[PDB]
């Protein structure tokens, strides 16, 4: 990297061709750079910054600057090992300065792409500085745009890589200027415009006109096919915003519904989709029952309108009586149709039966009546498939003989005859039935409502000799060549098991899973191209059954460890198969996800850790587990990713030292890893999973302790400089802090650490509400001593304060949820209760907002307490805050007048009160007179 | 005979004890989230 650079640069200082020197280089830049010519990282470095200085006086010519830069893209393709990040990025601004210009352009959008690319992978450097590049390239793609198909891919690239690092107010208006003058082409523009309104903090304050003005524009000039789902996204975002001006939203839905009416196979699905949206929005947005009515009443586009009226109500709610009777008059008389279009007509029976489910809306009348005769009408001629299943349906919600003797036809299907069967539930025909049907806890269910009769044991007896002769004649090709078959008879056991207890499960086979692991075991060493195809299909069909059941899967898991010798030997092959495969963000886990045999290395793993995680033969796996710590301590992308699956999976004995060295392992990779990934939630289970059992009497407390002490400096970090994402992970980490223990795992400073999680919180507010009541729930939980309390309410009355003290709209928002978590916290304690609730009376003057909500708070509290305990709680609190501040004349009369404003009472019927007040302050004859005043008779 | 079995039980041992929506949860937050936290408390 440094001797060829050197020579390619002795070669052409005379910039003649520059093509022997740059193939000379090319050549020897890979020995040079692989042993060592000077620091290679540092030498190919000067070799990049000295090449574009040679670029450039090359350049100091458009036929020759053109062949220079696809030298220099060859040799960067050569070179796909890149370094200095920086000086990358700075020969990139220097490119799109240089930027004929068209043509140029289309030529370095490859390059642009590929320098996209090495940011989503390494965006890692704290760039920090491609808002601006991105800002600068809508600017000049902004008034001729500079091309019709890369200027869309550049701006979508640059707003994903905007949307990952962390104004738009003009590229919005620019967007909507350019939809209105021309055509709307182009979607990558909707798309990045939709990002930018739902990146962060969303009011629809001054979006919504932008918003207004671009659905006023699409919907009158148009010609585009992706489009749609761009404005189905926006309708969905304002519908959000709105029902979480008025005229225009209702205007334009309208507009909206009559172009999607106009517009009206792969028509079918198109239609059925925009149903799905437009429907979906005008319920969220709206009064649209005569409106549903008369689509109705106003034949593909006619039935599918129909279809999407009735799913979409049905969805919604239970719509008055009115429009009940007009769609169940509707189905009476559609119930003679010509039955085309089965989907259609089973969606619509569906409509229907969850209509009669909710039918709670009217009064209780014989319209049941016809119901009824439709039901038997359809049952009639029910000989179908999906049609049965929806009279099942339809018949279980009319109900929450003739159906039985139909359901007993039915069964003598898989999912649709028991879900009957389950339906009908809620003799001798019967235990015909039933045998006839049978010749995760759907399977349980079933055997316990078949085993609830108490008799016809003689039947299932035969039913289990049946199914093991059948088994054993499929196993001698199970064995050999049928590879499903075994995992058909693992089911088929795990079923038998389902329903000390060893007789049963030596009698029905007593081998068929023995010999299917053994036979997945033998298959997964053979390794070969069938052998791995069969390892894939037992892996996904031991991941189906995961999981732990009631007293019955525990019986089942007895006897599965009980002959657990053949699970224990395919444990051993697996874990050995998964050694020699080690041995061999969203990027890498798509990279990872990407690979068949890390896949199936994947799921061999995660079956293996199911095992683990019910363990804790069979009894000697404890001593398998334990040992797997070495191997799992001793197991680059793919190593990193498989140990993460194994971290994120009685044993806080060795966790005490597992995790110790695991946390401390997970560390030194997360010195690259610390960029804010996803991989954070995934840490945040662990930890919490590792955490259950923690701050025992033992040496692993230091290593504890020393673990809680870097995820706090961690935090730290994230507090100096993160994302919003973190703010989760915080939350989480104190309210673990907060439930862990006493102070002896307090001693941590735990108020610090939520007085920095309430300013973070004030700071960005992101779900601050949530984090805020969490934070309340888990301090009245450990309040014990009535000062934690005390100081908590102190803290929030200054971080409400701080927050109080253009932004005035943000403020205000800030100050409502500073509100809703003091409301919170009153609801939540007791006489930090009162305590809040006498400071926000006080502090009612600069608190309008929260004499708005006292309406809701009063809703509270009446749901909490009657009317009556409500009312003199308050009295005794406003008698509580009087004396407060008589302690601390003329603002105890404020704040009785503030009371009797937010009550509904003039001044009087606060005898008592001003009795105390008086007997107080005078031991006045103003107070007198002014009862009098208010109230006569008072002498 | 079935009803008894077709009761909803509780959960598992603690194997199994333990156990856009985003844009919904922000756009909550506050008639809604204090409705929530009322709720919840």
């Amino acid at each position: 990297n440094d001797l060829l650079i050197c020579c390619r640069q002795l070669e052409h200082d005379r910039a003649t061709e520059r093509k022997k020197e740059v193939e000379k280089f090319k050549r020897l830049i890979r020995d040079p750079e692989t042993i060592k010519h000077l620091d290679r990282h540092s030498d190919s470095k000067q070799g990049k910054y000295l090449n574009w200085d040679a670029v450039f006086r090359f350049l100091q010519k458009k036929m020759q600057e053109i062949s220079s830069l696809v030298k220099y893209f060859i040799k960067c393709a050569n070179r796909r090992a890149p370094r200095l990040k920086c000086q990358e990025l700075l020969n990139y601004i220097m490119d799109t300065v240089k930027d004929g210009a068209i043509y140029g352009a289309d030529c370095s959008n490859i390059l642009l792409k590929d320098i996209l690319s090495v940011r989503k992978y390494w965006c890692e450097i704290s760039q920090q500085q491609w808002l601006e590049l991105f800002s600068v390239y809508f600017r000049l793609y902004l008034k001729p745009s500079q091309d019709v198909h890369r200027v869309l891919v550049a701006r979508i690239i640059h707003a994903v890589t905007k949307g990952c690092c962390s104004n738009s107010k003009f590229l919005d208006f620019f967007s909507k200027a350019i939809q209105c003058a021309r055509q709307e082409k182009s979607s990558s523009g909707l798309n990045h415009i939709l990002a930018a309104l739902t990146i962060f903090l969303k009011t629809l304050a001054v979006n919504f006109r932008i918003r207004v003005c671009e659905l006023g524009d699409e919907i009158l000039p148009t010609l585009l096919y992706i489009w749609t789902q761009h404005r189905l996204n926006d309708s969905l975002k304002e519908v959000i915003i709105e029902l979480f001006s008025t005229k225009w939203r209702s205007i334009l839905y309208n507009l909206y519904d009559l172009l999607v009416n106009e517009i009206s196979f792969r028509n079918i699905a198109v239609k059925e989709n925009l149903i799905e949206l437009m429907a979906d929005i005008c319920h969220q947005v709206f009064p649209w029952l005569q409106i549903a009515t008369q689509l109705i009443s106003k034949l593909s586009p006619l039935l599918m309108i129909l279809s999407q009226l009735l799913p979409q109500q049905r969805h919604g709610e239970r719509t008055p009586y009115v429009l009940r009777c007009l769609t169940e008059v509707a189905l009476c008389q559609d119930k003679r149709s010509n039955l085309e279009s089965s989907q259609k007509s089973d969606l619509l029976k569906l409509w229907n039966k969850i209509w009669c489910i909710t039918f709670r809306g009217i009064s209780s009348e014989q319209i049941q009546a016809e119901n009824f005769g439709l039901l038997g009408a359809i049952i009639q001629g029910s000989l179908v498939e999906v049609d049965r299943e929806f009279w099942k349906l339809f018949t279980g919600s009319a109900c929450r003989a003739v159906c039985c003797l139909t359901l007993a036809l039915t069964t003598s299907v898989k999912m649709g005859i028991e879900q009957n069967m389950c339906e009908v539930n809620r003799i001798m025909k019967w235990l015909l039935f039933y045998q006839l049907e049978g010749d995760f806890p759907h399977l349980v269910l079933e055997k316990i409502l078949v085993s609830l009769t108490m008799k016809n044991c003689k039947a299932a007896m035969n039913f289990f000799q049946s199914v093991p002769e059948c088994e054993h004649h499929q196993k001698d090709k199970e064995e050999l060549s049928f590879s499903e078959v075994e995992e058909l008879f693992l089911q088929t056991t795990f079923d038998k098991m389902d329903f000390f207890s060893v007789h049963q499960n030596l009698k029905e086979s007593l081998d068929r899973c023995l010999l299917g692991l053994s036979e997945q075991l033998l298959n997964n060493y053979s390794s070969e191209i069938t052998n791995s195809e069969t390892l894939v299909r037992c892996s996904r069909l031991l991941v189906g059954v995961l999981g732990c059941y009631c007293y019955m899967g525990v019986i089942a898991e007895e006897e599965a460890y009980k002959s657990e010798l053949f699970q224990k030997a395919k444990s051993l092959m697996q874990c050995a198969g998964e050694s020699i495969t080690l041995f061999k963000f969203d990027r890498g886990e798509v990279e990872s996800m990407e690979d068949d045999t890390n896949g199936n290395l994947m799921e061999v793993e995660d079956q293996s850790s199911m095992n683990l995680f019910n363990d804790y033969p069979g009894e000697s796996q404890s001593t398998i587990g334990a040992i797997n710590p070495l191997a799992e301590e001793y197991l680059a992308a793919d190593i990193r990713r498989k140990l993460l699956m194994l971290i994120d999976s009685p044993t806080k004995s060795l966790h005490l030292h597992m995790y110790l060295m695991l946390l401390k392992e997970l560390p030194g990779e997360e010195y690259p890893l610390p960029m804010e990934d996803v991989l954070e939630l995934l840490k945040p289970l662990s930890n919490v999973c590792s955490l259950y059992r923690r701050d025992q009497d033992v040496c692993k407390t230091i290593l504890n302790h020393v673990l809680h002490v870097v995820k706090n400096l961690g935090q730290s970090n994230m507090d100096s400089e993160n994302t919003r994402d973190a703010q989760g992970q915080f939350l989480t980490v104190i309210g673990a802090f907060w439930h862990l223990t006493k102070e002896r795992k307090y001693i941590f400073s735990v108020r610090m650490a939520l007085v920095n999680c309430l300013k973070t919180l004030l700071e960005a507010d992101p779900y601050s509400k949530w984090a805020i009541l969490n934070v309340m729930g888990k301090d009245f939980p450990v309040n014990e001593v009535f000062t934690q309390f005390l100081a908590d309410n102190h803290h929030q009355v200054r971080m409400l304060a701080a927050e109080s003290i253009g932004d005035s709209s943000r403020l205000l928002k800030a100050l409502p949820l500073k509100l809703q978590q003091t409301a919170f916290e009153n609801a939540y304690l007791k006489a930090q209760e009162g305590m809040r609730e006498m400071s926000h009376s006080a502090e009612n003057p600069e608190t309008l907002d929260e004499i708005y909500n006292r309406k809701s708070v009063l809703l509270t509290l009446i749901a909490v307490v009657l009317s009556c305990s409500p009312i003199c709680e308050k009295q005794a609190l406003f008698a509580l805050c009087k004396s407060v501040k008589e302690n601390g004349h003329l603002v105890k009369k404020v704040l009785e007048k503030v009371s009797e404003t937010f009550g509904y009472r003039r001044l009087e019927d606060f005898m008592a009160s001003h009795l105390d007040y008086l007997v107080l302050e005078w031991l006045f004859i103003l107070l007198n007179y002014t009862n009098i005043e208010d109230f006569y008779r008072s002498c | 005979p079935e009803i008894v079995v077709e009761l909803l039980m509780t959960l598992h041992e603690p194997a199994n004890s333990s156990a856009l929506c985003d844009f919904s949860g922000d756009l909550d937050p506050p008639p809604h989230f204090p409705s929530h936290v009322i709720k919840a408390t």
